[PDB]
Parts: structure tokens; sequence; C-alpha cells
RNA sequence: CAUGAGUAACGAUAAAGAGGGUGAGAAUCCCUCUCGCCGUAAGCCCAAGGGUUCCUACGCAAUGGUCGUCAGCGUAGGGUUAGGCGGGACCUAAGGUGAAGCCGAAAGGCGUAGCCGAAGGGCAGCCGGUUAAUAUUCCGGCCCUUCCCGCAGGUGCGAUGGGGGGACGCUCUAGGCUAGGGGGACCGGAGCCAUGGACGAGCCCGGCCAGAAGCGCAGGGUGGGAGGUAGGCAAAUCCGCCUCCCAACAAGCUCUGCGUGGUGGGGAAGCCCGUACGGGUGACAACCCCCCGAAGCCAGGGAGCCAAGAAAAGCCUCUAAGCACAACCUGCGGGAACCCGUACCGCAAACCGACACAGGUGGGCGGGUGCAAGAGCACUCAGGCGCGCGGGAGAACCCUCGCCAAGGAACUCUGCAAGUUGGCCCCGUAACUUCGGGAGAAGGGGUGCUCCCUGGGGUGAUGAGCCCCGGGGAGCCGCAGUGAACAGGCUCUGGCGACUGUUUACCAAAAACACAGCUCUCUGCGAACUCGUAAGAGGAGGUAUAGGGAGCGACGCUUGCCCGGUGCCGGAAGGUCAAGGGGAGGGGUGCAAGCCCCGAACCGAAGCCCCGGUGAACGGCGGCCGUAACUAUAACGGUCCUAAGGUAGCGAAAUUCCUUGUCGGGUAAGUUCCGACCUGCACGAAAAGCGUAACGACCGGAGCGCUGUCUCGGCGAGGGACC
RNA sequence: AGGGUGAAGCUGGGGUGAGACCCAGUGGAGGCCCGAACCGGUGGGGGAUGCAAACCCCUCGGAUGAGCUGGGGCUAGGAG
């Protein structure tokens, strides 16, 4: 029922990611902001295998 | 090597009113071809209605002659592209080398015909427009030199050599009009190769139009939530509109445009 | 922390019952025995994605929708290794990047080239055996792969730049091979009659799979020269252009069948033991014969038809320049070859829906019987289960499903539903028609199984070797003979719309929108638009038979009356006004030359006014009065009014409120529909008008057929309800 | 998957001058017609704190095309 998840270790993986981050201006500032303005780390670096 | 326009198939149920075409030379084109990428999106924001595709192949073709001005060439053949409105000779140059040419008024293959300096004036052959025995045709025909094959007559069997002046000759083109250029530029000897095409019966919309590769246009579409147009009623508006917020359709477009009076006159106009 | 509540609920009506076992306790674990449901899936398989887990050993307090000594649960330990499988160590498209370059207030926009970037390209192995556990990765047998060192033989060798070349639809399709079906009493084998019978071409099991190349089936992919060799595809013998000979069902060079070296496996029972995961196990085999064959493979076929089907290795082919004495082509010897990958789940309790949620999710025959054909049908093969809460009587009633008679729609807004009906073969087939068709019209009749005479397309002629109907004849048994499961109810008729379709994810199967095809009309390509801050792309490598704006929407007949207002199209003579050019002139300060305002006669851009043009352009197309031997209107009979004043067809209609209009038909009766009439509350050709076959999950009106549907239904089975 | 339909071309036989054109055989095209896998989802029915944040059943339409589908991409949110 195409609940629209289903996830592509490729697709998702490859959209996302920390080079594309810091590409996009928004990329990077967000990731910044988010990264020491509150610890975590970064989904982009949430990926798999 | 020409074509059949008018087998029409017969009652297999609307498909009705289907009409074929068959150029004889039906050789499958040769080495020199690329192919288009698939636009109707592009500079990649989305454009202009209608827009599908169907198979691909894709051309390249000469558009030059002076390059040669003069290496007889003999027709290799008909043949034709998934392009243009009326078919091509790929024709043989005498050095070796051939390219993909024209196709004016059904000429003939291994016929010989070639141009430049003082072609013979002979559908087929072309020339710098001075050589223009005014009162002939041609088409393809190139105003301000170099500038290639500048009214590329498509299927337009319409280059009507009309007198001349200046530096500058006459002509009735396609439209209903006459233009002017410089004699040194240049023309395809003779007219074009296709009309009956022009007059191709299809089937089955959907099927036909798409299989062009053309989807579609809907106007004052009901819910002119945009649509220009009316809408959310029967009705057909009044303003007097059309989409992307447009000015009807009996207005200009022209301008100064140094372009228009520089050459050129008989307006915008026929009268079948 | 209470409450309905210890009621509702357990995730599918694909059922389970026994015996023994292990246990502190076993409906709910283990074996084994009865039994039902899958099987075309509840099969296996690759892949995805999950990423623990998989196993082996202990344990269950949490977790499973209770169990639970069971687990995908908890604790610990061990478990996947490949020059030849895959992906990179290579190719590239879309496509992202981007040295250049064009471009922004900035951040960026655009971007050739080279690069990144694919189960799209390309590339060198297979099968049999061994672990709790992984395999073409391990072992073993068999078959190779490139790269390096050498040597041996052989050459204008020697880029990746030129070229040729790999390269390509769709529909279909001859010929030729395993897969893969299938009968061999055909050979090997462990057994059996239990029961009236048969030990007899009886059953039951099996009767292969891989094999350098050597070779024998098929074909599968063409030219030798020479020369001119005014292109070369810049640089040169390689391609392509011209010419004279040989251009042979030609030798050419790339997958099958045999090979066969040869290895390997080889199952029924059967009974001995492990829970099982399993193993001995018969010589241990017999391992031959004949049948049917594909959308697979050879194969880049072959024909036909248009909408007419991708870019980098490999073979050559020259510079660089080396080579040519140590470059490449080719044998043998020697020596090399790393990076990331497997476990298992994996049409699904491990992947996606927050749950062991009956939802979805890509390619591989899909075993067999029967059915005309077939992944549909019914029973099954292997292989997979038994959905995870149980036992119990079984009343109300909803569910699911079965039967009815009498009548057979009156129920009812609607025959909603449900039943009728449906498998192929022959008899036969309406108004209308774009002569394609409406026909599966419609209405009949058929089939089962026996024996008998009679013709055929298979397979090495053709003789136990099979598939097509034969054909006909006599006859056999049922109410019953597509015997069960797959499987049309039908006819008449009217409004719309052409018909194929898309959508409205969340009611709205269907009109609308598509549309093919009509007309107006726009644009000269550096078109016109569409996005853009330029840059720029788009458009179109198209080039007015072309690319846009549109109202319509096959086709047939047919598109009439007005442009006085509106928009648009054409002409600036004139009236008209911004900035400007501008100077008359007034002005303040100036003792004064002067310095500085205001400044307005006249010239002055589109526009606006004005004058024509103008409907498949907005948008509209009338009002009233009078007269032909009489009783009824009709012709103008002139007038009021405006731009004229609605034609053709058309009418109580997906527009008539007076309306259940009036007549007619249908009918026991009908505001329902069909047909008329036509005083058209308020139709009219282009947002088309009248009509118009085929086609609709269209909406509405008849009527035949059939049917617990209706006169109430009445009993019945399966599931909750209830203990 | 599977099955029926049965155009165009052609081949031959038939009639003029040849020819139209006919008949027959071949053929075996897209529409398709019939109907699963595939794709949609009315018509009726079955849940209402339901297997489920859109389902199961009986049923039904297309069933080669404007078809359906896995992988890889670009357009996007006053924009698509
Ligand atoms: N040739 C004309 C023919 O007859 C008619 O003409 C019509 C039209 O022209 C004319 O229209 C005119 C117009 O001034 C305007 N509508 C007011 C005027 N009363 C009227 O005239 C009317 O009244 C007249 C005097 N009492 C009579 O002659 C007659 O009843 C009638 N014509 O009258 C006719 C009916 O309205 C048909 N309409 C036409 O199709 C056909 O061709």
């Amino acid at each position: 029922m195409k609940r629209t998840w289903q996830p592509n270790r490729r697709k998702r993986a490859k959209t996302h990611g920390f080079r594309a981050r810091m590409r996009t201006p928004g990329g990077r500032k967000v990731l910044k902001r988010r990264r020491q303005k509150g610890r975590w780390r970064l989904t982009p670096a949430v990926r798999k295998r | 090597k020409f074509k059949p326009y008018t087998p029409s198939r017969r009652f297999m149920t609307v498909a009705d009113f289907s009409e074929i075409t068959k150029t004889e030379p039906e050789k499958s084109l040769v080495k020199p071809l690329k192919k288009t990428g698939g636009r109707n999106n592009q500079g990649r924001i989305t454009v202009r209605f209608r827009g599908g595709g169907h198979k691909r192949l894709y051309r390249i073709i000469d558009f030059k002659r002076w390059d040669k001005v003069g290496i007889p060439a003999k027709v290799a053949a008909i043949e034709y592209d998934p392009n243009r409105s009326a078919r091509i000779a790929l024709l043989h140059y005498v050095d070796g080398e051939k390219r993909y040419i024209i196709a004016p008024d059904g000429l003939q293959v291994g016929q010989q015909v070639v141009a430049g300096p003082d072609a013979p004036i002979q559908v087929g052959n072309a020339l710098p427009l001075r050589f223009i025995p005014v009162g002939t045709v041609v088409h393809a025909v190139e105003l301000e030199p170099k500038k290639g094959a500048k009214l590329a007559r498509a299927a337009g069997t319409s280059a009507q050599i009309q007198g001349r002046e200046g530096d500058y000759v006459i002509l009735r083109l396609p439209s209903g009009e006459l233009r002017k250029v410089h004699g040194e530029c240049y023309a395809t000897v003779g007219a074009v190769g296709n009309a009956d095409h022009k007059n191709i019966v299809l089937g089955k919309a959907g099927r036909s139009r798409w299989l062009g590769r053309r989807p579609h246009v809907r106007g004052a579409a009901m819910n002119p939530v945009d649509h220009p147009h009316g809408g959310g009623e029967g009705r057909a508006p009044r303003g007097r509109p059309p989409a992307s917020p447009w000015g009807w359709q009996t207005k200009g477009l022209k301008t100064r445009k140094r372009r228009k009076p520089s050459s050129r006159f008989i307006i915008a106009r026929r009268k079948k």
C-alpha cells in the first residue's frame, strides 16, 4: 500500500550525504547550526552499511 | 524511392482515415548522426504543452554548400529522418564523402547535380541567388550569406524568385510575402519534396497524436483557477484572453525590429 | 488512579485426533501414527532492503496478543574467506561536476573539455563431494584468465588522435539444438498375493549431469585485386568516390550434438540408530529405447510495417616517434594477481504500514492428471502448512451459505440483489449500415460411454511408435451424459457522448476534460511566446504544409441577421497632452558688471478623440396597429423603437412554471417514457444547430426469460453471541 | 499464459484494351473481439475503539496501447 516509505540504500543514502550538505549553502549552514548548536551528529551520517 | 501517400487502412475499427506513405529507398540511414535530448522540459524549467516523444533516431543534415562548391554529387538515393516536413536524399559527393541533403521536387536516385559558382539551373543544384534565373524556384535559401541555409522551406515548396534590385533579390516566401536577400547568398535549386504529407490523415487521435509525440492543450478548461479565460461553468468567457496572461489572438508582435522594413513587404496574409 | 469489564476482543471458517517422550508444569515443545488446506501456490530462486541474526550450548522473571520446560526471546561461544560469481581496479546516456568562457548587490545563474556518474556496455569456469553452520569462494576431478621475467619463433612495430566497428524498433516469423514434458515390462532392485479374484506385458523406484577439443548434426555473422585513390574522416598505403578483371549452394573467422579423456552422483522401499539437521543403506545400481517440444539458445536470422530503434574496448590504420635489434604478433618455460563482498529473512511475523498488522513491493519452468486452448478451473508432485489462546453445549439475533413451494414482481423510488444464463460443434441470424457491422443477434440441436464397417495430418520407408477429426452404423445405462470446477440472461426503445481513454488519491464508472478532425488568428526565424537579475535556455539543428492563442470538437446536412457600444485590425489630416527645446516676459537680491528664480508665444511620443475596417471576436437579433363577400388565424397595411432585429432545422426536451399542458400509445389503470401538437414561463449553429451506425460498469421508458424477491417466508449448515 | 477475428500486399483462376473490378488461396494486420498474470478499481455486500489512518467478498472494465512495470534522473512546493 505504497505507504511512501520503502527507502533505498541507494536513493536515500544517495540524495543525502555530508558532501551534499556542504554543497548547498543552506545545507552547510543548517549543518553547522544543528551540529554544534545542539550536538548530535548528522543523519547524512545516519547512513548504514 | 519516392513515397505513397493515400494508402489508407480501411474499417479496421475507427483506425479509419489513416494515411500511409512509403519512400521506397527504405534503407536505414547512415554513419553521420547523433540524437537529441528529451526537450520539452529545458534550461531545466519546464515548458509548452503537448510534448511526449515516441522512439528515437535524430538528425544531422547539410545546411551549407560552398563547401565543395562543385564536386558533383549523385543521389545516393532517397531516405529521411524522425524530423523534417519532407524527406531527404542522402547524397554522394564524387570525392568519397556524402551528405544528407534536402530532397527537392522528385529528383532521381543516381542523378548528378551539384552547385556553386555557376551550377546548371536544374532543380537539384544550388546557387548563389545572383545565378537566379528570375522566375524560377528554390528553397532552403539563405539571406545573409554564410549564415547557412536560412529559410529551410521545410517541406516548404515555396521559394519563388521574384525580380531583383540593389544587392538584394526579391522572393515570394511560403507565408505569402516577398522579402529580399543579397544575391551572393544562396538557394537550393527547385522545390521541396513533400505536401500530400501535409494532407495525411490519422486515426484514433490519442493513438496518432501521441505517437506524434505531442499530448495536449485544453483552454478555459473549467476551473479557470488559471486557464486565463473563464470556467466553473459551461459558457465561453468574454474578456477576450489566452493562457499564460495572454493577449487574445489578433494583435502584433513585431516592432522597430530594425529587421522588418529592412526588407520584405507584402505584409502578413494570403487568400485561398 | 479509577470506569464500563473481569462483558468486546485474539488478526482471517486452510479442521485437526491419538500414542509415546522430556519436563517443577506441557491444548499450546519433540518423535512417531491417523487426518484436512495449499501446489501454481501458502513453490523454490536472484535481487531489494533488514541488518541482526544463523548454528551449538545453557535460561525464561520481560516478549509473544494467557500458554509455554517453544523462539526469530535472554546469556555465551563459534559461524560466512572467490585470478576465473558480483562491483571497482575499464565505457558511457540521460545525468552531476566542472580547467575555459558567458553571466549577480553578494550569496549564484548558465558550462565545452576532461572526470564522476548504470543488473545500459564490456570481461577470464563447471560440476561432484565436506561443516552446527558458509560455497562455482573449501576439497577434489575436469577448463581457462590477463599481467610480469625470460627464452623460441614472427613482423614497418609503435597512439588512441582519422576511420571502419561493436549498434540496437515494433509485429511477426521458416530452420536447427538441450531444457523440459511424456510410454518404455526396457534393464537394475527392496517387497506383495492380505481380504471372491490377479503373481499376470501387476504394482513401487530409478533408468542421468558435468566432459579440452578432436570430431559429426544446424546454421549463425561475405567479397580478391589492382590502380586512379583531385574526400581524406587536417598529418601517410587504412575507410569512401571512379574504373578493368576474379567477384562460385566459395575458403572465411564467432554458439550447439557427439565427445569422450573422465569424474562424479546414482533411489525407491527397506529396516538400525539422532529431536531433528541425519545415516547406513542392494549388487548398489540398471543409467539403453521411443514419443512431444518452447516466447530459450544458435543468431548480429528471414518478411512485413512505420511512429522509421544510445555514446567509450576489439580488428585493424598511420604520428609521437621510437621502432627496428631489442617496439608489436605468436609458442614454451618460469612467475604473478590486491580492494569491498557470502550467514539467514527475504511475495514475507526479520523488507515498507508506529503491532507475530489477511495492504504493497521487481524478473526465473512455473511437476502432474483431466478440461478444445491455456500460470483460470477440481484433485494432487515435490516442497509447504494447520494462521496460536483452548473445551462446551449449541437458544435470540448479524454475519456466510443451502433448499422450496403455491404464485411467480405485485416488493420496491429502482427487479439493488439474487437467481436466469452461460464449456466448444452443427442447423440458423432481424430494423439499420460509414457495407468494417451490428452476431456470442436471435432460436434449435448437440455432446456420455460400448462394439462394429470406413478417410486423415505424425515418426528413419514406415509395421506394438502418436496427435486431427473422421464418418457413419447398431446399441449401453441413468431425471439427468461442459455430468464437479472453471463459464452470456435476453429483446425493444429514447437523451447524451462518438467510439480508446484520464481523473475525481478521500463517496462521486462517469460526465467533463481528452481528443482525430473545424475555423479564426499569431511569427519571420538571432521567429512568436515560457521561465530568466542579465547571462540563457527553451523554442527549432524546426524554420510558415512550420512553431504558438485559441471556441469546436468523428462524420452527414448545415453554418443566416446586426458591428451604432466593446476589444481588435487599418489611417495620425486634424483636436488633444509628459519630458523636452524654450524665450516673450515678470522677479528678488544687485550702489554695479552681475548673480541667481518664476518662467511660458511656438515646436514637441505613444497614447486618447476622430474616420473606415471588423464575428468559428465581446455581445446582442425586437415592440405595436390594420385589411382579402360572412364564422379562424394566416400575406402586409402602414406605423413607435433600435444595430438589425434570428434563417435553416428544432420544441412541453440533462431548458414548459400554468404541468399529472392537450391529443395519440403504451396500460386494469401512468404526472413514467415514445409519438404527435407547438400560445417556445426563458431553444437557434459555433461555449455549434438538426441528424448520425458503432461503441457506455452512461441515465431513463417497455416487454419475454428466470429467480424466497415480494405475498410473512418455513426448516437447514457454518461463525459470534451464551456456560 | 491462452483463444477467435479475420483487412493490405501477393499468387493463381475470371471477365476488356490493357484495365477496372470479381472470385479463390495466401495472409494472418491493433481494433482488436473472447477472456487470467497485469492495470483499474462501480454495482451490491461484509467491519465501525474493524486484519487496516482506506480493507475482505461476490461482482466488473481495459486486457499492445495515449499499455503495465524495476533501476537510474530533472522540474517543488505563491513554484511544481
Ligand atoms: N421576408 C420576411 C418574411 O416574413 C417574416 O419577416 C419578419 C420581419 O421581416 C418583419 O419584422 C418587422 C420589423 O420591422 C419589426 N420586428 C417590427 C414589425 N412589426 C415587423 O413586421 C411585422 O409587422 C408588420 C406590420 N404589422 C407586418 O408586415 C407583419 O406582421 C410583420 N412583418 O416582420 C416579419 C415577422 O416578424 C419572417 N421573419 C422572414 O423570415 C420571412 O422571410
